[PDB]
RNA sequence: GGGGGCCUGACUGCGAGGCCUGCAAGCCGAGCAGGGGCGAAAGCCGGGCCUAGUGAACCGGUGGUCCCGUGUGGAAGGGCC
RNA sequence: CCUGGUGUUGGCUCUUGGUCGCGCCUGCGUAGGAUAGGUGGGAGCCUGUGAACCCCCGCCUCCGGGUGGGGGGGAGGCGCC
RNA sequence: CGGGGGGAACCUGGGGAACUGAAACAUCUCAGUACCCAGAGGAGAGGAAAGAGAAAUCGACUCCCUGAGUAGCGGCGAGCG
RNA sequence: GCCGAGGUAGCUCAGUUGGUAGAGCAUGCGACUGAAAAUCGCAGUGUCGGCGGUUCGAUUCCGCUCCUCGGCACCA
């Protein structure tokens, strides 16, 4: 009975596998209902289908990342600061970055990301790891400095 | 997961997950034990038969080369020829109606019997009710009584072994002495492994050669494969 | 006739009827059973789309329903 | 028929030729071969002192044999004793 | 008609039996230090208790005692015979 | 657009029986016949080989003669074949 | 015919190393029983259907044999 699955994982645990549920088991008790249907080639394709298709999807984040990810982490990243040789009267918020780099030099990244915890202002310039795709981190060299 | 035994060493040298094979074994029995008075190696074994009906009571031989000396002796039983013949070709008891009588009083050291025609019936019913079936009474099927104990004594001590089904179905011999030639372990080895499937009474039912072991005296102990 | 199989008929004949054996194993036949008889499957239903039946012959039956089923 | 010795023919292959038979049966046997046993040996022994202790054919068993096998090698099954 | 199997006749679940694989563990007739289940090899084994003296404990019952241990330890014991 | 309703006999399938024989009669037998039905025709039926057969060939299907009444089928019997 | 089962002293039950046998009830002798029964004590008392057999040694272990019982299939 090739029982193959649409919302389970065991129990509905969605598209992970397929399964023996015995004929009519497994048939109008089990999948009637609707949590999956049975082999055909038309199924088990579809499943190829779709799964290549995440294989396809994945590997590209992976490469918009890359371009990404290199053009960045190799050029540097500047920004004018507002104070005296320390904090700034105000503060430098990753975010702050994320326009700053976004639209005043070309390449966004959205803010919530990165690596900061505290916003820095300490004024000079930090080089951190600011993760980008999931364990391709993208860490730079952000020299931030009082206009002075 | 510690045990009392320190032969551990040994034991460590053996690793029975595997029943491997004769020749592989001699190596390994030789390799495995000379402790105190180096090695004496035996094989012991059972095969699916059953007590009942002892069409598969076996028991018997089969003199597998190599030199001897000493075991479960034996009576040289007849008349002045055999004394002769039997006596030196290998007979440490040697009589016959003689040793008989001298029996019936209450001298004898002989658990295994080898009765030649010539005082058969002296032995076999003068001593019948004496040795009783402690194994000693010299039945004709049991390489203990005919024509030539010289012959059967005479291989008791130049090399020999014997046959003998325990309570349960095994058996016990030597197929190889100690430090000994592995391939001479390995040849009495295969020898008695014949000798034993000849013995085979036609009422096995299934799986015959069972548990095929080959171990020692005071040693380790693995099964081995009686053929390659 | 209204009851057939759908997928294929199976509503027929039958004749029947026995002896006894011994045969390859001591002896002859043993015959006297001239007997006439039936032999039949189930029935079964789902839906064409929110309403429906089945009916049908047992096996063929799972093969068809999982077709039509296809759809 | 009563007693003792040793022994298996209370044998296979077979029998010419007759009693009685309507069929079938059933009953009689010298004699030839191997082959033994009885006795030294002349000759007896192919169950008993004889006439009653009996059943076709089938179907199926078994111990042989070692003829048949369904394109052929085997085998199930299998033909005759 | 009643009646095992079997197909539609699907989920969860408490549970108990046989049989093998394996580790454990058991073996009390009377003389027998001594509760020998056989049959083998067959005069030694061990020092990881440095030990057989003792300690209590885990265990097994036909009083005894067999067994696995924590410990306490200071050339010793038991097998051999 | 089509059917349907008929038709002596032939056709296909559908369901499908006692006599009588086997001097009884239960397997067996009349037989897949009589007979009820549906349906196609002018004839339907079959009809281009998971065929035949064993030599190294045959070569669609149907109908006639021959093939044997042998191969064979069985209270191996009446018979059927 | 097959399988499961019962068969030992007048009645009936008891053992798996076998390797040593009765036991409860009726039978004989003796206290109690002033009668009785019943009570106790004792004795007597035996092939574990048969046979051999493995088996030292097994009666309960092996194989076959009697009468019995239960439930299948044998004669076509």
């Amino acid at each position: 009975m090739k029982v193959i699955l649409l919302e389970p994982l065991e129990n509905l645990g969605d598209v992970g596998q397929v399964v023996d549920v015995k004929p009519g088991y497994a048939r109008n008790y089990l999948l009637p209902r609707g949590l999956a249907v049975l082999a055909t080639e038309s199924n088990l394709k579809a499943l190829e289908a779709r799964i290549r298709a995440q294989a396809k999807r994945l590997a590209e984040r992976k490469a918009e990342a890359e371009r990404l990810k290199k053009i960045l982490e190799n050029l540097t990243l500047t920004i004018p600061v507002r104070a005296g040789e320390t904090k700034i009267y105000g503060s430098v918020t990753a975010k702050d970055i994320a326009e700053a780099l976004s639209r005043q030099h070309g390449v966004t990244i959205d803010p919530k990301r990165l690596a900061l915890e505290k916003p820095i202002k300490e004024l000079g310039e930090y080089v951190l790891t600011y993760k980008p795709h999931p364990e391709v981190p993208i860490q730079l060299k952000v020299s931030v400095v009082a206009q002075e | 997961p510690k045990h009392g035994k320190r032969y551990r060493a040994l034991l460590e040298k053996v690793d029975p997950n595997k029943i491997y094979t004769i020749d592989e074994a001699a190596h390994l029995v030789k390799e495995l034990a000379t402790a105190k008075f180096d090695e004496t190696v035996e094989v012991h074994a059972k095969l699916g038969i059953d007590p009942r009906r002892s069409d598969q009571n076996v028991r018997g031989t089969v003199s597998l080369p190599h030199g001897l000396g000493k075991q479960v002796r034996v009576l040289a039983i007849a008349k002045g020829e055999k004394i002769k013949e039997a006596e030196e070709a290998g007979a440490d008891y040697v009589g016959g109606e003689e040793i008989i009588q001298k029996i019936l009083d209450g001298w004898m050291d002989f658990d295994a019997v080898v009765a030649t025609p010539d005082v058969m019936g002296a032995v076999g019913s003068k001593l019948g009710r004496i040795l009783g079936p402690r194994g000693l009474l010299p039945n004709p099927k049991a390489g203990t009584v005919g024509f030539n104990i010289g012959e059967i004594i005479r291989e008791i001590k130049a090399g020999r072994i014997e046959f003998r089904n325990d309570k349960t179905g095994a058996i016990h011999a030597p197929v190889g002495k100690a430090s000994f030639p592995p391939e001479k372990l390995a040849d009495n080895i295969r020898a008695f492994i014949r000798a034993l499937e000849a013995h085979k009474p036609e009422g096995a039912k299934g799986t015959f050669l069972r548990s095929v072991y080959v171990t020692t005296t005071m040693g380790p102990s693995v099964r081995i494969n009686p053929h390659s | 006739m209204k009851e057939g199989i759908h997928p294929k008929l199976v509503p027929a004949r039958i004749i029947c009827g026995c002896g006894n054996v011994i045969e390859t194993y001591s002896t002859k036949p043993e015959i006297y059973v001239e007997v006439c008889s039936k032999c039949h499957p189930f029935y079964t239903g789902q839906q064409r789309f929110v309403d429906t039946e089945g009916r049908v012959e047992r096996f063929q039956r799972r093969y068809g329903d999982s077709y039509r089923k296809g759809r």
